[PDB]
RNA sequence: GUAAAUG
DNA sequence: GCAATTTGCATTTACCGACAATATCAATACT
DNA sequence: AGTATTGATATAAGTAATAAATGCAAATTGC
């Protein structure tokens, strides 16, 4: 066990730089039993464990309380967070590293020409059992560095060429609400696409009930969060605070072409696509109307479609001869 | 042929003017087709290269272009035919009651008159240029400006028809009309493309959109762009025929058309306005009112003398350049032929921003010689192209009243080597007055004219040997020309006096050179007229003197000194710069000081001025500001009426920013009592051209195009002033207008004279035959002008047309003084059942004048009788020595500061006002 | 946005 | 009344890391 | 009532954010 770090100690703490923790053990060991991470990991004393933007720390504390895996690593920036990490894990197993998670060159000097950290690889036959990851990206500031995080999955160039790894992401609600929305949801976007195409997602927690109502009901019903008051979080001017489990599942398609297609599909999300195929090149819209089949499709709203269907479209895009190079950038 | 060399050649005044007259009649027709819009060009030439395609009977891709493009145009006419008769078909219904349309006929009434045939000629000639005009090539534009290009485009086009024979159409119409235009040629817009199929490893056949519509991200944010088919750009790449409609801006060959209008005059086929209004509608109210009253003919006479002067270029000059042209090495002006930027090596962290700051000053040297080099390209083609013709240059101005030519690529606004290539068309009898000005010139033009007229005469006849040898051997003799300041100028002159002391007898010669009489600090010579100070005029030399004292040399000799206590007391910088305190670099910030110019320019200036001079040879901005920051300390030090003047100016400038309409705000304005000022400073010149600062806080809104929603800034919508940028632009807004009004009242008189005016702004030009007659006129017209006190007559202008406004200010309601205003409110308040209200306020106190304004008897009695909160404040003397709670103030506006006693008379025989 | 020119 | 916050005279030309951003969606104002 | 209008939020994703440094402090408006 680890000591936690305690509400008198996170009261004290002046620039959290933006970012919204939780300070709750009840909250966490409910989230624990929601995640019910043992079912995944039949093994669970070999995983090895990268958390990034720690923050507070407590919730890596509470993780090595409950699991005490092999390896932990904590990767942070900020100098006043450093210092409390510093200051209140001495000794003990948590590993504490001053790097900035924003720069792919952190990974990169990381993984294998330092060894700090070293990830047991596996195939991308089933989710790995050494491997994982907890970030916290409540920075309402940082929020698109989700995206990049997520397409990493999909290029493979991360740490996701080492297998299926869990990433358990701590993101601002609204944020949750934009990757999760499913097909004729105000939320749906690139995001949720991309949530779709790469991944799976379990919705473990939420701070205010009241914007449930965003999410699907039926993913509510699905789910059923562990819930927890908005009075949990010590930067109380920052927005509701919740969390998503994503976990890799294995794709067939090019991601660069499937990239170009949903990103340039997803800008005219109400424009039903029988016009807003125009936009993906020259005779795009006539082309695919002549080779579209399920004609319910053609008329189906693009905030309408679903992973399967943006698939099709990517394979038909490829079929298509007259294809402008998809790195016009 | 030269006609130049003609006309010197025919000695007689009357073959002179029969042969000014017909070039006139011959370059009629030159100028009518260097001015021509190739809307009908573009058009006539697809149709005969699609008859020839047609005749011939056999294809080829590499000519197909004029005939896809007449395709194209062909496929579209009908389309928008069809739009035309739609608009028609809506507005004239006799029932005006919109009965849920789904339609929009804001833009309907704007393409109504003629929008039909010359239309798809401007929309494939603009999306064509624009291949990638906005670096959309990742081909394409940005449809942001194509939609509103192609408003632009027909807004010149319709005002094509109109001259011929709505003022200004809003950016919201522009950009409508653009994008359902665009939208239309998206349509119809097809072209063959062959393709393999990765199925069969063969060519594909068929056609493809040229145009597709997309949206791409930058940094997060949709751009909309517009791109074109790659097989298109291919297409275009080859054969380099842009063909566009709007031909540029070159000096004119006739005798511009004289000003009559605010928007007639000057080029004989285009439209010009009489102000450089950037994007405001008061400003074009004002002026088209002023017009139409007729209380500027003064300003279009000046404007017509100022224009009416013809050039030519120096052609020996131009072979010297020319000659160190084809050279192309590295010259003192021209920069030079430069091959490639040379990459610094790329290291493997300090080296590697040491690496960093090489290559971006590389980088930064390399754009900078390519700029420079361009410019010169054009400049050169355009003199080239113009040796032995008759240059005249229609002038324009700006919203302050400056004077401008239309041309804006050869002119003789531009540097030395622009202005040594120009010189006077007509000939005048030099004389010995001609002979002492024009030394005086070449003197003047060395940098030596700090010193008297006998001392600068002197100094020329002592170089004369220097002067024959720099005009026999152009390059590899002594070059002592290029030891001057203003080299192509020197050149031009030393050429002439060279050839003066070839000829016997001076008088016989016949100049051309134009002479300059410029003014040190005209700012700082309004200042001292305005205010009276005696002080200032004898600084100034305003006031006549055996010796002309310079303002730049004085205030040079104050820093001198005050950077010499500074080295006693110990800063090394202020040690090192002891001995290296340059004229020029003073003379440039005290002379930009009276503009109103900023801190950050004014250290740029210093920094501009000291680079060449090596002081600091990279990091010239930490030595400028040291220098700034003692230069102004000291200008102020010295300067003291004009500086009360213009903190009068700024005050008054900050309180009409902060001012509230009466009937205006009578209406509410559905802010509540938080109000939206919207008054702007405006007066009238002593010329009478109506001054309305621009300023105004503009902000971007989405306007529903058919192809998607531009954001672009809307300047014909109201929108709130700006008060910092009008208090900080009222001083040299004003003091500007002045120097505009005594520069066209001197162009006027010489023009009644009969003499030929070529002025950039306070400098003034003239053959050395007439430059006494020009400097009495100088005078006379200045002391005209500044023999009145403007500051009053501008202050009780403001009085006048500000009478009833009410300033914002709040006030300490525990001051014993608000009882009347608050028992007002109350019973205000008793009747609104709330707070009182500041509209209501303004409504009570309007109703107060508007019995008043009835002469009528009973009106005026109650109107008398009626008591409102602001007749509260009319009682105070000193308002603002009284000034919480926000109330309604009466506009105040200080008096005048105190007048000095100084005499124009007394300053007339000044013969050092204009050297 | 950057750079140069002119008063 | 205070306090921290934003940015500055006029025009002209050429250039590029690069420029006025666009689409829903809700909250509210109009006939 | 019921369309019409305006204000706000997301969009991509390396032209990053936070707070630590600086500025021209002076004229400005944040509250």
């Amino acid at each position: 066990s680890v000591p936690i770090p305690g509400i008198k100690d996170i009261s004290k703490l002046k620039f959290f730089y933006g970012f919204k923790y939780l300070w709750n053990p009840t909250v966490y060991n409910k989230i624990f039993d929601k995640l019910d991470l043992t079912k995944t990991y039949k093994h669970p004393e070999e995983l090895k464990v990268l958390d990034l933007y720690p923050g507070v720390g407590i919730q890596s504390a509470i993780f090595y309380n409950k699991y005490c895996p092999r390896q932990y690593s904590l990767l942070e920036k900020r100098s006043s967070l450093y210092k409390f990490l510093n200051a209140k894990f001495e000794g003990s197993p948590l590993q504490i590293l001053k790097r900035d998670p924003y720069d792919w060159s952190t990974y990169s000097n990381l993984i294998d020409e330092e060894r700090i950290f070293v990830p047991e690889v596996q195939s991308s036959d089933h989710i790995n059992d050494k491997f994982l990851t907890v970030a916290n990206v409540t920075g309402e500031g940082s929020e698109g560095l989700i995206m990049q995080w997520l397409s990493c999955i999909g290029n493979k160039n991360w740490l996701y060429r080492f297998g299926k790894v869990k990433m358990l992401l701590w993101m601002p609600s609204t944020t949750a609400r934009k990757l999760l929305a499913r097909p004729g949801m105000h939320s749906r976007s690139k995001c949720s696409v991309v949530r779709e195409a790469f991944t799976d997602t379990k919705l473990i927690a939420i701070s205010d009930a009241n914007e449930l109502k965003g999410f699907d009901s039926q993913c509510i019903e699905e789910w059923d969060p562990i819930l927890f008051s908005a009075a949990e979080i010590w930067p109380t001017k920052g927005k509701p605070i919740a969390l998503v489990e994503m976990d890799p599942i294995d794709f067939d398609f090019d991601v660069d072409n499937w990239d170009y297609v949903t990103r340039h599909l997803m800008i005219l999300k109400r424009t039903p696509l029988n016009t807003v195929m125009d936009s993906l090149g020259h005779g795009g819209q006539q082309y695919f109307n002549s080779r579209i089949t399920d004609k319910d499709l053609l008329k189906k709203c693009p905030i309408d479609l679903t992973n399967d269907e943006f698939i099709y479209l990517t394979k038909l895009f490829m079929e298509w001869p007259f294809k402008p190079d998809i790195l016009m950038d | 042929i030269n006609f130049f060399e003609i006309y010197n050649s025919l000695p007689t005044l009357e073959e002179k003017k029969a042969f000014e007259s017909a070039l006139n009649i011959f370059n009629q027709d030159r100028q009518k087709v260097l001015e021509n819009r190739a809307t009908e060009a573009a058009r006539e030439r697809w149709k005969h290269d699609f008859e020839e395609a047609k005749a011939r009977g056999d294809i080829s891709i590499e000519k197909n272009l004029n005939v896809k493009l007449w395709k194209w145009y062909n496929e579209m006419l009908p389309l928008v035919k069809e739009e035309i008769n739609h608009c028609r078909s809506l507005l004239s219904e006799k029932l005006s009651d919109k009965k849920g349309l789904n339609k929009v006929d804001t833009n309907r009434l704007g393409y109504g008159p003629y929008l039909t045939l010359i239309d798809p000629g401007k929309m494939c000639v603009i999306t064509i240029l624009e291949l990638l005009k906005l670096n959309s090539t990742g081909e394409g534009m940005r449809t942001a400006r194509a939609v509103i290009s192609v408003g632009k485009a027909i807004e010149m086009e319709f005002r094509s028809e109109q001259v011929l024979k709505k003022i200004l159409w809003p950016q919201s119409i522009r950009a409508r009309i653009g994008s359902v235009l665009i939208s239309m040629l998206i349509q119809v817009a097809k072209v063959s493309v062959q393709g393999v199929d990765p199925v069969t490893k063969a060519k594909v056949h068929g056609e493809a959109p040229a145009f597709a519509h997309g949206y791409q991200y930058h940094n997060g944010s949709k751009l909309g762009v517009l791109k074109i088919h790659k097989t298109l750009i291919r297409q275009l790449n080859g054969e380099r025929l842009i063909a566009s409609v709007q031909p540029q801006l070159l000096p004119m060959l006739v005798e511009p058309k004289p000003w009559v209008n605010w928007r007639s005059g000057g080029y004989h086929y285009t439209q010009s306005t009489l102000l450089r209004t950037k994007d405001s509608p008061e400003q074009v109210a004002y002026l088209k009112a002023a017009s139409d009253n007729g209380d500027i003919d003064r300003v279009y006479d000046g404007l017509n003398v100022l224009g009416r002067t013809p050039w030519t270029v120096n052609r020996k000059v131009f072979d010297v350049v020319s000659q160190v042209w084809n050279k192309g090495e590295g010259f003192l002006d021209i920069p030079g032929a430069q091959d490639e930027m040379v990459l610094p090596p790329a290291p493997p962290p300090s080296i590697l921003r040491a690496w960093k700051l090489q290559v971006k000053t590389i980088a930064n040297k390399f754009s900078s010689d390519r700029s420079n080099r361009c410019d010169t390209n054009y400049k050169l083609e355009i003199a080239r192209a113009f040796l032995g013709e008759k240059l005249y240059f229609p002038h324009n101005l700006d919203f302050r009243g400056r004077a401008y030519p239309l041309s804006p690529h050869f002119n003789h606004l531009g540097n030395d080597m622009s202005r040594g290539l120009l010189i006077f068309w007509h000939g005048k009898k030099l004389g010995p007055s001609g002979l002492k000005w024009l030394k005086i010139h070449l003197s003047n033009l060395f940098g030596f004219d700090k010193l008297p007229l006998k001392d600068r005469v002197a100094f020329t006849e002592s170089h004369l040997q220097d002067i024959k040898d720099s005009a026999e051997n152009p390059l590899t003799g002594d070059r002592w020309w290029t030891t001057a300041d203003k080299p192509w100028q020197a050149l031009a002159t030393c050429f002439e006096l060279n050839e003066v002391m070839k000829m016997d007898n001076p008088e016989e010669f016949i100049s051309h050179q134009p002479v300059h009489q410029d003014g040190t600090c005209n700012g700082l010579q309004h200042y001292a007229a305005l205010g009276g100070d005696v002080e200032g005029a004898t600084q100034v030399n305003l006031v006549p003197s055996d010796k002309p004292q310079d303002v730049y040399a004085h205030v040079a000799r104050l820093v001198q000194k005050r950077l010499e206590i500074a080295a006693e007391k110990g800063d090394e910088n202020a040690k090192i710069l002891k001995d290296k305190i340059t004229r020029k670099v003073v003379k440039q910030t005290v002379m930009t000081n009276v503009y109103g110019v900023t801190y950050v320019g004014a250290t740029f200036q210093i920094a501009k001025q000291l680079s060449p001079i090596f002081d600091d040879r990279k990091e010239s901005l930490d030595f400028s500001k040291y220098l700034t920051k003692h230069v102004f300390s000291a200008i102020r030090e010295l300067f003291h009426s004009a500086h009360l003047i213009q903190d009068w100016l700024g005050e008054s400038a900050k309180r009409i920013s902060k001012s509230i309409r009466l009937d205006v705000d009578e209406k509410s304005f559905k802010n509540g009592n938080k109000p939206d000022f919207m008054s702007s400073v405006i007066w009238t010149t002593p010329l009478g051209l109506p001054i309305v600062q621009p300023y105004r806080e503009e902000s971007k809104k989405q306007v529903e195009t058919n192809l998607q929603t531009v954001f672009i800034s809307d300047p014909f919508a109201v929108n709130p002033v700006n008060a910092r940028r009008q208090k900080a632009g009222l001083p040299p807004n004003f003091i500007h207008s002045l120097d505009a009004s005594h520069m066209l009242l001197s162009a006027a008189e010489c023009g009644k004279q009969g003499l030929d005016f070529a002025s950039v702004h306070d400098s003034y030009w003239t053959h050395a035959s007439d430059i006494d007659t020009m400097n009495v006129v100088l005078r006379e017209q200045f002391i005209k002008l500044h023999e009145v006190d403007l500051v009053l007559r501008l202050k009780e202008e403001f009085d006048q047309r500000y009478k009833n406004y009410v300033k914002i200010g709040k006030l300490k309601r525990s001051t014993d003084l608000a009882q009347k205003i608050i028992r007002i409110r109350k019973d205000l308040s008793r009747k609104l059942g709330r707070s009182t209200t500041l509209a209501d306020e303004i409504y009570f106190e309007k109703k107060r004048q508007e019995l008043l304004n009835s002469p009528l008897i009973e009106d005026r009695n109650v109107g008398e009788k009626m008591v409102t909160t602001v007749s509260l404040f009319e009682d105070i003397t000193d308002l603002d020595a009284l000034e919480g709670m926000s109330v309604l103030l009466p506009l105040r506006l200080p008096e005048i500061p105190p007048k000095g006693d100084f005499d124009v008379t007394v300053l007339r025989n000044s013969q050092y006002f204009f050297s």
